């Protein structure tokens, strides 16, 4: 086994196992290899410096989440394979084939194998490493789906000169564990905690938070000083946010852009020597995320009678206007609610104006149906419920100054 | 417990002996259940498990008494100590000390 | 061709493979409905490693099962699991949920005990 | 070294199986297996003998190496008087298995020395003309058999068997299912003209089978480095003695997994992250590497993904737990475990916890779900077979209407696993007894 090893932070046996079984050897060569792990676990950085300090592999890159179904993923693999081969060795004229003909699971094994039998006029055996970054994160996926890729290699021929080779990133545990008794070489993924998660978003954000446009003019109009600038926003982030966003790259790597520019207007000349007094004059961006970044008196009281027809029994409805709320609200009847409406309502029959306001508090998804394709709205046996929260249908009756807690007390 | 354990020595002392009993008597009726009220051998292994723990300590001799072993690692002891006997896999030798196959 | 292999074939297989099937037996003499879901199962293996926890001869086998006798690796809670399902001798219904996923037996209830026994 | 280089890639190349036909690893426990299968593969091509068989086997059980090597020792002298038509149940679906033997038998003729030409109905009819100096055997390898047993219609069945009763070409059908029952699956009129041949393959039975099937992969019987003569008596020292490291690996795996591609996952990184002959010895006796890749196995599980959480992360699991535990069905929402991770935030603080408001625990509910810890209720999830996955993807669900605030979930763990799974450091160990 004769490759390099790069050196990855915190990566240390997970890059000592890629170089175990990727090599440039068939005869030692795993025909199937599944990198397990969720998000912000590094399997995609760990995978890109392997392949880039070895020139000598030639790995074929492939996205399944970007073809949403399974037929595009067919077609991708031999349009993908053919024009990795042909950069590869262009004093070899092969035959270009309709990488459209792939339509089923058989003509896969057929147009792989038409491309292999021009390959022979080499003298070595060269791998093709055909990695797919987030096999389970494919739409329409089954549990079928996985048993014809590893068997692929079975219907090839031996006397290869080119053998074609599977990666798997898959991100959920209990799509590994179904397919346990193949006896597939896993390499986990586990994720950070709270000691490698500061060191990796330092070594990643530093070199692009002191080069930028805000922190260069603000120094003008009030580079190891930068550094522990810049070092010292991302280590307050992580620690007032751990709670929020956990363990995941993604989300502390939004929080901080989305405080950068607020973050660097409220330095001034004597906070740049003093992180004392620079916490003290920005509270306000670690003590919240900050978030992210008019209806009818009719459609108002609509929604009043549809909470309470949704959330209590018709048995006792002629004894008031004559926590059930935690559950799934129930379906009632256009004329059950009519009735309830029409005595919430202060000092009026069902005209047409009550209809026209109670068919838009559909289209706006805020009362749900049996239906939701192709809904009849006449038809006697389509029941409707209400589709708002308690705490949406509450700042709704308190414009109005409608009572709505005492109606479930 | 503490009152089933004096009336056992009823001594002038309680020894280890008479906190052992007490438990039993107690075992006996607050077992068999955990979060529902209401064969041994292949199913719950003891029988598989502790023919390869016995004979290992006697293996790692020759590389003993029955109270050594005892000490080393008991109704479950001598039942298997007969069943090595009848597949020629150890030696009584009397009731002082076991011996090895040769 | 008239005989069986299935009985021969349980009496073949790992202690952890083993266990599954005494397990999922034993639920089924306790309620009688055949159909035990994959979270009983699970609370009755535990069940019975801490019958006798306290002596030395049982918690050898603890620190395998959970720990694979290593320290560093906590305390567990896949193999057996679906290498029984393609021997067409377990049934497992298609579920998300590893707790209330109801698992069936396909073979006969006389056979499988005897394979129990004979270990 | 140029020493330590040729020994660690003759020791690789062993376990993953490559070796020529002429320095086959044979088991000691499989040889009585491939006995039985060489003679129905000698009798077919050599004798011209109409042979079927199906093979019935759990997975990973040396079924398809043993007949890989099957038919690499028989090319190596009776090269022209077989071909090698092989199968699939997976790949090859019900309408795409008639194509696929037109397909196979065009290239193979033409290697010795058309059929897969028209449509679907054109290629069976010049299929039923060939199958249906001496002849030539077309041996079929058939995987994952049972896939093709249906209930409903055994057509490919039906005429695979035809060839071999009344016909005279000499066909060898060597089929490979895991179902231990696959004399059922078959009809009535497809299970008569089998000539009900099930060759069951054994299993590791006593410890002994395991540690020959190890010492047999791990044996260089070549002079092709000068560190074959030091390795083996290194090896055969660990082995011997029953106090070592090695043989305590293989009695916990023999007891727990059983299966000898299992144990070679992690024998493979052993050898080859050592750098040289000094490292090979030490790793190989100590088994330091071997407890590494077990954590690493058991470590993106609901054990692992426990330790991974901060604080507010194990405070709604543990909240939404206490919900589901004292319900009668277990079904709770995003409602009902705020309202106790509310109480326990009050109550701690009585006796300084930054309450998080309703607005901030969204993310950290969605955190969770992707993570496998709250599951839908009533919730099929992945389909079986591609035809369910096409007809739930047109389906509008309840859940996704209903906001996420109302959506029933389920717990993955219950309260009393996740107080064995914590340790008694951490301050919301007093609220998993109930
Ligand atoms: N050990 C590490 N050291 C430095 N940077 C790292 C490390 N691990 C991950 N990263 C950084 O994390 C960023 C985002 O993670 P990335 O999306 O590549 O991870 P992943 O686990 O492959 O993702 P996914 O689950 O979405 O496929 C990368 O751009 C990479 O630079
Ligand atoms: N042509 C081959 N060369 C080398 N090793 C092989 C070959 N075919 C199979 N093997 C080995 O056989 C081992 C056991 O799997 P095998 O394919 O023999 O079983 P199977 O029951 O037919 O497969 P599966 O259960 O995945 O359907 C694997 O670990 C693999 O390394
Ligand atoms: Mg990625
Ligand atoms: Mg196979």
């Amino acid at each position: 086994m004769n490759v390099t090893t790069p050196e990855v932070a915190f990566r240390e046996y997970q890059t000592n196992c890629l170089a175990s079984y990727i090599s440039a050897d068939p005869d030692i060569t795993p025909s199937n290899l599944i990198l397990q792990g969720y998000s912000g676990t590094g399997k995609t950085y760990t995978l890109k410096k392997y392949f880039n300090a070895n020139p000598n592999l030639h790995a074929v890159w492939l996205e399944p989440v970007e073809l949403v179904s399974w037929k595009p993923l067919l077609q991708a693999i031999a349009r993908t394979v053919q024009y990795k081969l042909k950069t590869l060795y262009p004093n070899i004229p092969t035959t270009d084939y309709d990488p459209l003909q792939v339509e089923e699971p058989f003509l896969l094994v057929k147009t792989l194998h038409n491309i292999f039998v021009q390959y022979e006029s080499l003298q070595e055996k060269t791998c093709l490493f055909l990695i797919l970054d987030g096999f389970d994160s494919l739409q329409d996926l089954d549990a079928a789906l996985f048993n014809k890729y590893i068997k692929l290699n079975e219907l090839l021929p031996k006397d290869s000169k080119i053998n074609i080779k599977f990666i798997y990133t898959m991100l959920e545990t209990s799509f590994l564990q179904r397919y346990s008794t193949h006896c597939i070489p896993t390499v986990m993924f586990p994720r950070y905690n709270v000691d490698e998660v500061s060191t990796i978003l330092v070594m990643s954000r530093c070199g692009e938070l002191m080069e930028d446009s805000c922190l260069r003019k603000r120094i003008i109009e009030e580079d190891d000083q930068f550094q522990n600038v810049a070092a010292n926003f991302i280590h307050l982030i992580v620690q007032a946010f751990h709670s929020y966003t956990g363990n995941d790259i993604f989300a502390l790597n939004d929080l901080i852009d989305f405080k950068w520019p607020k973050y660097v207007s409220r330095i001034t000349k004597e906070n740049i020597f003093e992180p004392l007094a620079l916490y003290k004059s920005a509270i306000k961006l670690f003590l919240s995320t900050d978030d992210n970044l008019d209806l009818s008196i009719i459609s108002k009281y609509l929604l009043i009678a549809s909470y309470i027809c949704s959330y209590l029994e018709p048995r006792y409805d002629a004894s008031i206007f004559s926590n059930p709320r935690y559950l799934q609200p129930s379906l009632f009847a256009i004329e059950r609610l009519l009735a309830i409406f029409q005595a919430i309502f202060p000092i009026m029959k069902a005209n047409i104006e009550v209809f026209q306001n109670l068919s838009e508090l559909h289209t706006l998804k805020l009362i749900a149906t049996t239906m939701n394709k192709n809904i009849d709205y006449l038809s006697p046996k389509v029941r409707w419920k209400v589709n708002v929260p308690w705490e949406i249908i509450k700042e709704i009756s308190e414009s109005v100054h409608f009572n709505i807690s005492d109606y479930f007390s | 417990m503490i009152r089933l354990a004096e009336a056992h020595a009823k001594k002038n002392v309680v020894e280890l002996e008479d906190v052992q009993e007490a438990v039993r008597l107690i075992r006996s009726a607050i077992k068999d259940y955990a979060t529902d009220p209401k064969v041994q051998t292949g199913k719950s292994v003891i029988q598989r498990k502790l023919q390869e723990d016995l004979s290992r300590e006697i293996m790692n001799v020759l590389k003993m008494s029955f109270n050594e072993l005892i000490k080393q690692i008991s109704s479950d002891i001598q039942e298997a100590l007969s069943r090595l006997q009848q597949e020629d896999k150890v030696i009584v030798l009397g009731e002082g000390v076991r011996r090895s196959v040769r | 061709t008239l005989n069986s292999h299935v009985i021969t074939f349980m009496t073949r297989l790992s202690f952890t493979a083993k266990l599954f099937i005494y397990a999922l037996l034993n639920l089924m003499k306790k309620n009688g409905s055949q159909e035990q879901e994959l979270g009983d199962i699970v609370d009755e293996i535990k069940l019975l490693i801490e019958v006798n926890g306290s002596n030395k001869f049982v918690m050898e086998i603890a620190k395998t099962l959970f720990q694979q006798g290593s320290d560093n690796i906590s305390e567990q809670l896949d193999f057996v699991l679906n290498q029984l399902l393609d021997a067409g001798i377990l049934f497992k219904q298609t579920m998300k949920n590893d707790r209330i996923c109801c698992v069936k037996l396909n073979i006969s209830v006389e056979e499988a005990k005897r394979a129990m026994n004979e270990d | 070294d140029p020493g330590f280089g040729s020994l660690q890639r003759r020791l690789l190349q062993q376990l993953y199986g490559t070796l020529p036909t002429d320095e086959k690893i044979i088991f000691t426990y499989l040889q009585d297996c491939q006995q039985e299968i060489d003679r129905i593969i000698k009798q077919s091509i050599i004798q011209k003998e109409s042979h079927s068989v199906i093979l019935v086997g759990p997975r990973q059980s040396y079924k398809t190496y043993l007949l890989d090597y099957e038919l690499s020792l028989l090319q190596q002298s009776y090269k022209e008087q077989f071909i090698t038509i092989r199968l699939n149940g997976f790949i090859h679906s019900e309408q795409t298995a008639i194509n696929g033997i037109a397909t196979q038998l065009e290239q193979q003729l033409q290697k010795i020395h058309t059929i897969s030409s028209g449509s679907l109905t054109e290629v069976f009819e010049k299929i039923l003309l060939l199958l249906d100096i001496t002849k030539i055997t077309v041996v079929f390898i058939f995987d994952e058999i049972d896939t093709f047993a249906g209930p409903v219609r055994q057509t490919l069945l039906y005429n695979l068997f035809d060839m071999v009763e009344h016909s005279r070409v000499p066909v060898c059908i060597f089929g490979c299912t895991t179902k231990l029952n696959i004399l059922e699956y078959l009809e009535k009129r497809v299970k008569s003209r089998f000539s009900q041949r099930v060759i069951y393959m054994p299993q590791i039975q006593n410890l002994d089978d395991m540690v020959d099937a190890v010492r047999n992969l791990l044996t260089v019987r070549s002079e092709i480095s000068p560190w074959v003569s030091q390795w083996n008596e290194t090896l055969e020292k660990e082995l011997s003695d029953p106090r070592s490291n090695l043989n305590r690996h293989i009695r916990m795996n023999f007891e727990t997994f059983r299966s000898l591609p299992t144990l070679k996952n992690s024998i493979i990184p052993l050898v080859a992250t050592s750098k040289n002959f000094g490292s090979l010895c030490t790793a190989i006796k100590s088994c330091s590497f071997l407890d590494i890749y077990n954590k690493n196995q058991l470590s993106n599980n609901l054990t692992g993904r426990l330790q991974s959480l901060s604080d507010l992360e194990l405070a709604i699991l543990i909240s939404a737990a206490r919900v589901a535990l004292r319900a009668k069905d277990g079904s709770f929402n995003f409602n009902l475990a705020y309202a106790e991770y509310e109480k326990m935030i009050k109550a701690i603080n009585s006796r300084t916890i930054k309450l998080w408001l309703k607005k901030d625990v969204k993310n950290v509910w969605e955190n969770l779900v992707q993570l496998d810890f709250f599951t839908e209720k009533s919730a099929v999830g992945l389909r079986d077979n591609a035809t369910a996955a096409f007809y739930a993807s047109n389906y509008q669900f309840q859940g996704t209407m209903i906001p996420f605030d109302l959506r029933s979930y389920q717990m993955q763990i219950i309260l009393q696993e996740l107080r064995r799974i914590i340790p008694k450091s951490n301050m919301y160990y007093s609220w998993t007894q109930l």
